[PDB]
C-alpha cells in the first residue's frame, strides 16, 4: 500500500497576517494556515525502516530556511551599498505536511536513533511545529527525547560523522547584550543544572563506547562560526566561547553559575552558501534571548589508538543536521 | 484526476445578487496545500482575479470587490462557491474556476475550469426556435433563431459527426436577442441515404430540440 | 565550503581540513 | 492590486524568437518569485505555461521560458510556430494579499498565406416561411485577415435592413470568420427573382445567389 518517495511538501504555520517579523512574513506566502484538528492514526501492526540521514524532508526544510534568510536578512554592501534596515526576527514553528497521494509515517519508539525498523508507527498528515533555529554546537528550543537520552550518528565508527545527542532534560541559556562596548555581550547558564546533564551524557555516551572514560575538549580549529556557538538574536549574530561548558573539572569540587563571553559580529560567513555578508550594527537598547538547549552536536577524534578513552568536541555548521535533529522520526511515503 | 465545473444561472438582473458554484473531483483540503479561486473575463478583454478561499474559512478577496463579495466551502466543504451582490453590465463576464496551489511557494492558478458565461441585464430568457436549412448547387446546416442570453450549443447527430462541422459565431440582433447558424460539409453521393439532425441546446430555458434536414 | 583553501588554512597549524557545511573545520 | 503592464501586441516569424514583457512594482514582481504566465487561444480557457518566474508544467515546450529582473518579468518563446498565435497573460502575487493579472499581449505570427473567403448562402427554410418570417443566411469563412465587407442585393438593387453582420472572429486554425443574416418578411422574398450576398476582401469580391 506504499513505497518510499519524495515530493514537494507544503508548510503550515500559525503565522499572523500583519506582524513584520521575518518568519511570519515569509510563511504568510509559502505556507498555509495550520490545521485546527490534525489527526494521528496508529497503524495496525506495521514495522518500518526509517533513516534520518537520507530524508528528503531535510533538504526541503533547508531550501526554505535559506530563502527565508537571504531575502528577509538584507546586508549592507552589495554581493557577488544595499541599505541594511533593522527587522524583527524570532523564529516561529513551521509544520511540514504531505500533499495528495502521500502521507507521513512517524516512529513513536521513544528511544530511537532515526535508523532501522520501528514497529510503533503512526500516520500524521503534518509533522509537528519545528522552529527553524539556525545555530552551531548547541541545538536550541526544539524537540526533546521522551525517555532516555539518544545518540544519533550515521556511523559512529567513522569519526568523520557529526554526532547529534538528544537531551532528555532541557537547560536554559540566558544570553544578553545589555543596553550599554556594545559589540560585547554574554550568556549565563545555571551551572549545577548543566553539569548533571553533561555527566548524564558521557555515561550515555560511555554506554556506546565500552565503559571507557569520556573526555571533552575545545574545538581543534576552523571558522569562528564552528569554533564557537554561533547564533542569531533579534537579527543579531552571537559568537560564544563554550570553553566553560565542557569544563571537565567542574563536575569534584566546584561552584554554581556559569558565564560565557560572546561577541556580536557584523561581518559573518554565510551558512547558506560560500561567502561573507555585512549587517548594520546593534542599537543602544537591551538585547536578550533565552533558549532551551534541547541538544548538542559533537565530533570525535577517532585518533586513539587507543590509550583508554574517547575525546569529544563541539561541531556543527552543516545546518541540515539541525533539521534532522527534529525530522529524524518522520518519513514521506507514497500510496497511489 | 482533478477537473472543475462551474454550475449556476447564466442571467442576473441589475441590482441583484449573482451566485455560482464549482465542483472539484480532487478533494478540497487535503490535497493540499491548495487554494480555490474564482476568476473572470468580461468578453474581448482581460483577466481579473476575483478571490481565493482555503478549506478552513480563510478568504482572500479583490480590494475592488470587497463590498459585494463572498466565497464559501460547502457540502462537506466539497465544492466552493461565489456570491457577488449588486451588479451591473460590468459584472458580465465568463467566470472561470481555478485551483492555485501553494506547496512551498508557487502561487499560480492551474486546473482551470472551462468557465460559464453570466450575462447581465433585466431582459428575459428566451428559448430559440429552430429551422432546418437544406442545400443545392454541397454543405447543409441548422438555423437557431431569436434567443437570449448566450450561449447556445449545436451538436450534430447525437455526437458522432464532429467531422466537417462549423458552428458560427452568433449575432445579437438590433433587438435584444440572438440568432446563430451551424453548418456541415458532406459528399453529394451520401445524401439520399444519411438522415442528419442537429441538436440545439439552450440551458437558460431548458430548450432541447432536434431537427432533421431533408 | 572552499575545501582546498580550508585544507591550506588548517595546515598552518598542522591540522587537516574538512568542510563542515559552507564553513571550514580542522582536524 | 496594480494592473501589471504588458505591451498590447507583438509579432514574429516561423523559427524566430520573441519575448513579451511584464512590468509591475516592488510588491508584486518586486517582490516575490511568483510570476505566472498563461496562453489563451480563442475561445478556450487559459493555460498555465510558466509558474514561479521561470518553471514549466510537464507538457509545455522548451520554447517557453520565463525571466525576471527587478520589477519586470518576461516570457520568451523560441522556434516560433502558428499554434502560438494567441493572447498571453501575466500574473503575480502581491504583498498583502492578492493576485493581479496583466493587460495581455496578442502574439501575431507573421508570414502566412492570404486566404480568400468561402461564402455559402441558405434561403429561408420551407418551415420558417410557414410562420410568416424569412431570414436569409450568409456565412463567410476561412479567410485571412479580418475584416470583410458584405453587401446584400435584391435583383439590382441595394437592400437593408436586414442586415446584421458579425465582426472578424478568429478560429483555432488562425483563419478568421464572419456571418450576415438578412431578416425579412415572407412576402418580400416572393417579391423578387433572386437575392444575393456580396462578400469583399482585399482584391476579390465573391457572389452567392439564391432563388425561390
Ligand atoms: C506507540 O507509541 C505511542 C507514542 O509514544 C504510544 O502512545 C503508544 O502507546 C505506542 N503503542 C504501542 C502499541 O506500543
Ligand atoms: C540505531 O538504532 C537501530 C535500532 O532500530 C540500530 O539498528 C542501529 O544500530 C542504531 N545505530 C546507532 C548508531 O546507534
Ligand atoms: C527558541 O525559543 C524561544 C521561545 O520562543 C525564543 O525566545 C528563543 O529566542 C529561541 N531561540 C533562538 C535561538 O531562536
Ligand atoms: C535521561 O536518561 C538518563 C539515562 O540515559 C536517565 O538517567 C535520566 O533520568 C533520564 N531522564 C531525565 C533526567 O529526565
Ligand atoms: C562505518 O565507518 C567505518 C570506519 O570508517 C567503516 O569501516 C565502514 O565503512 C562504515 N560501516 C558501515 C556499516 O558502513
Ligand atoms: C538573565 O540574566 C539577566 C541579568 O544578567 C536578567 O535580565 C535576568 O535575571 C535573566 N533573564 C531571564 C529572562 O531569565
Ligand atoms: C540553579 O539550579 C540549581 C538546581 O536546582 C538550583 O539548586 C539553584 O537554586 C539554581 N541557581 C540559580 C542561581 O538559579
Ligand atoms: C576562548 O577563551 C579561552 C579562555 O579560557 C581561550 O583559552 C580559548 O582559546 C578561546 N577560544 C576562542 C575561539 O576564542
Ligand atoms: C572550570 O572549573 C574550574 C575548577 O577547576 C574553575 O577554575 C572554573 O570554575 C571553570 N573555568 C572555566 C574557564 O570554565
Amino acid at each position: 500500500v506504499w513505497k518510499d518517495a519524495d515530493t514537494t511538501l507544503f508548510c503550515a504555520s500559525d503565522a499572523k497576517a500583519h506582524e513584520t517579523e521575518v518568519h511570519n512574513v515569509w510563511a504568510t506566502h509559502a505556507c498555509v494556515p495550520t490545521d485546527p484538528n490534525p489527526q494521528e492514526i496508529h497503524l495496525e501492526n506495521v514495522t518500518e525502516n526509517f533513516n534520518m540521514w537520507k530524508n528528503n524532508m531535510v533538504e526541503q526544510m533547508q531550501e526554505d530556511v535559506i530563502s527565508l534568510w537571504d531575502q528577509s536578512l538584507q546586508p549592507c554592501v552589495k554581493l557577488t551599498k544595499q541599505a541594511c534596515p533593522k527587522i524583527s526576527f524570532d523564529p516561529i514553528p513551521i509544520h511540514y505536511c504531505t500533499p495528495a497521494g502521500y502521507v507521513i509515517l512517524k516512529c513513536n519508539d521513544k528511544n530511537f536513533n532515526g535508523t532501522g525498523p520501528c514497529k510503533n508507527v503512526s500516520s500524521v498528515q503534518c509533522t509537528h511545529g519545528i522552529k527553524p533555529v539556525v545555530s552551531t554546537q548547541l541545538l536550541l528550543n526544539g524537540s526533546l527525547a521522551e525517555e532516555e537520552i539518544i545518540i544519533r550518528s550515521e556511523n559512529l565508527t567513522n569519526n568523520a560523522k557529526t554526532i547529534i545527542v538528544h537531551l532528555n532534560k532541557s537547560v536554559e541559556i540566558n544570553c544578553t547584550r545589555p543596553s550599554n562596548d556594545i559589540r560585547k555581550a554574554y550568556c549565563e547558564i545555571n551551572g549545577t543544572k548543566w553539569n548533571k546533564v553533561l555527566k548524564q551524557v558521557t555515561e550515555k555516551l560511555k554506554e556506546h563506547f565500552n565503559n571507557k572514560t569520556i573526555i571533552f575538549q575545545p574545538p581543534s580549529g576552523g571558522d569562528l562560526e564552528i569554533t564557537m556557538h554561533s547564533f542569531n538574536c533579534r537579527g543579531e549574530f552571537f559568537y560564544c566561547n563554550t570553553t566553560q561548558l565542557f569544563n571537565n573539572t567542574c563536575i569534584k569540587g566546584c561552584n554554581g553559575t556559569i558565564t560565557l563571553p560572546c561577541k556580536i559580529k557584523q561581518i559573518i560567513n554565510m551558512w547558506q552558501g560560500t561567502g561573507q555578508a555585512m549587517y548594520a550594527p546593534p542599537i543602544d537598547g537591551k538585547i536578550n534571548c533565552v533558549s532551551n538547549i534541547t541538544g548538542i552536536l559533537l565530533t570525535r577524534d577517532g585518533g586513539a589508538n587507543n590509550t583508554s578513552n574517547e575525546t569529544f568536541r563541539p561541531g556543527g555548521g552543516n545546518i541540515k543536521d539541525n533539521w534532522r535533529s527534529e525530522l529524524y522520526k518522520y518519513k514521506v511515503v507514497q500510496i497511489e | 484526476e482533478v477537473q472543475l465545473v462551474e454550475s449556476g444561472p447564466g442571467l442576473v438582473k441589475p441590482s441583484q445578487t449573482l451566485s455560482l458554484t464549482c465542483t472539484v473531483s480532487g478533494a478540497s483540503i487535503s490535497s493540499g496545500g491548495y487554494f480555490w479561486s474564482w476568476i473572470r473575463q468580461h468578453p474581448g478583454k482581460g483577466l481579473e482575479w476575483i478571490g481565493n478561499i482555503y478549506y478552513i474559512g480563510n478568504t482572500y478577496y479583490n480590494p475592488s470587490l470587497k463590498s459585494r463579495l463572498t466565497i464559501s466551502v460547502d457540502t462537506t466543504q466539497n465544492q466552493f462557491s461565489l456570491k457577488l451582490t449588486s451588479v451591473t453590465a460590468a459584472d458580465t463576464a465568463v467566470y472561470y474556476c481555478a485551483r492555485v496551489p501553494r506547496l512551498r511557494g508557487g502561487n499560480y492558478f492551474d486546473s482551470w475550469g472551462q468557465g460559464t458565461l453570466v450575462t447581465v441585464s433585466s431582459a428575459s430568457t428566451k428559448g430559440p426556435s429552430v429551422f432546418p436549412l437544406a442545400p443545392s448547387s454541397a454543405a447543409l446546416g441548422c438555423l437557431v433563431k431569436d434567443y437570449f442570453p448566450e450561449p447556445v450549443t449545436v451538436s450534430w447527430n447525437s455526437g458522432a459527426l464532429t467531422s466537417g462541422v462549423h458552428t458560427f459565431p452568433a449575432v445579437l440582433q438590433s433587438s435584444g436577442l440572438y440568432s446563430l447558424s451551424s453548418v456541415v460539409t458532406v459528399p453529394s453521393s451520401s445524401l439520399g441515404t444519411q438522415t442528419y439532425i442537429c441538436n440545439v441546446n439552450h440551458k437558460p430555458s431548458n430548450t432541447k430540440v432536434d431537427k432533421r434536414v431533408e | 565550503x572552499n575545501l582546498h583553501f580550508c585544507q591550506l588554512r588548517c595546515k598552518s597549524l598542522g591540522l587537516l581540513g574538512r568542510c563542515a557545511x559552507t564553513y571550514c573545520a580542522c582536524v | 492590486q496594480s494592473v501589471l503592464t504588458q505591451p498590447a501586441s507583438v509579432s514574429g516569424s516561423p523559427g524566430q524568437s520573441i519575448t513579451i514583457s511584464c512590468t509591475g512594482t516592488s510588491s508584486d514582481v518586486g517582490g516575490y518569485k511568483y510570476v505566472s504566465w498563461y496562453q489563451q487561444h480563442p475561445d478556450k480557457a487559459p493555460k498555465l505555461m510558466i509558474y514561479e518566474v521561470s518553471n514549466r508544467p510537464s507538457g509545455v515546450s522548451n520554447r517557453f521560458s520565463g525571466s525576471k529582473s527587478g520589477n519586470t518579468a518576461s516570457l520568451t518563446i523560441s522556434g516560433l510556430q502558428a499554434e502560438d498565435e494567441a493572447d498571453y497573460y501575466c500574473s503575480s502575487y502581491t504583498s498583502s494579499s492578492t493576485w493581479v493579472f496583466g493587460g495581455g499581449t496578442k502574439l501575431t505570427v507573421l508570414g502566412q498565406p492570404k486566404a480568400a473567403p468561402s461564402v455559402t448562402l441558405f434561403p429561408p427554410s420551407s418551415e420558417e416561411l410557414q410562420a410568416n418570417k424569412a431570414t436569409l443566411v450568409c456565412l463567410i469563412s476561412d479567410f485571412y485577415p479580418g475584416a470583410v465587407t458584405v453587401a446584400w442585393k435584391a435583383d439590382s438593387s441595394p437592400v437593408k435592413a436586414g442586415v446584421e453582420t458579425t465582426t472578424p472572429s478568429k478560429q483555432s486554425n488562425n483563419k478568421y470568420a464572419a456571418s450576415s443574416y438578412l431578416s425579412l418578411t415572407p412576402e418580400q422574398w416572393k417579391s423578387h427573382r433572386s437575392y444575393s450576398c456580396q462578400v469583399t476582401h482585399e482584391g476579390s469580391t465573391v457572389e452567392k445567389t439564391v432563388a425561390p
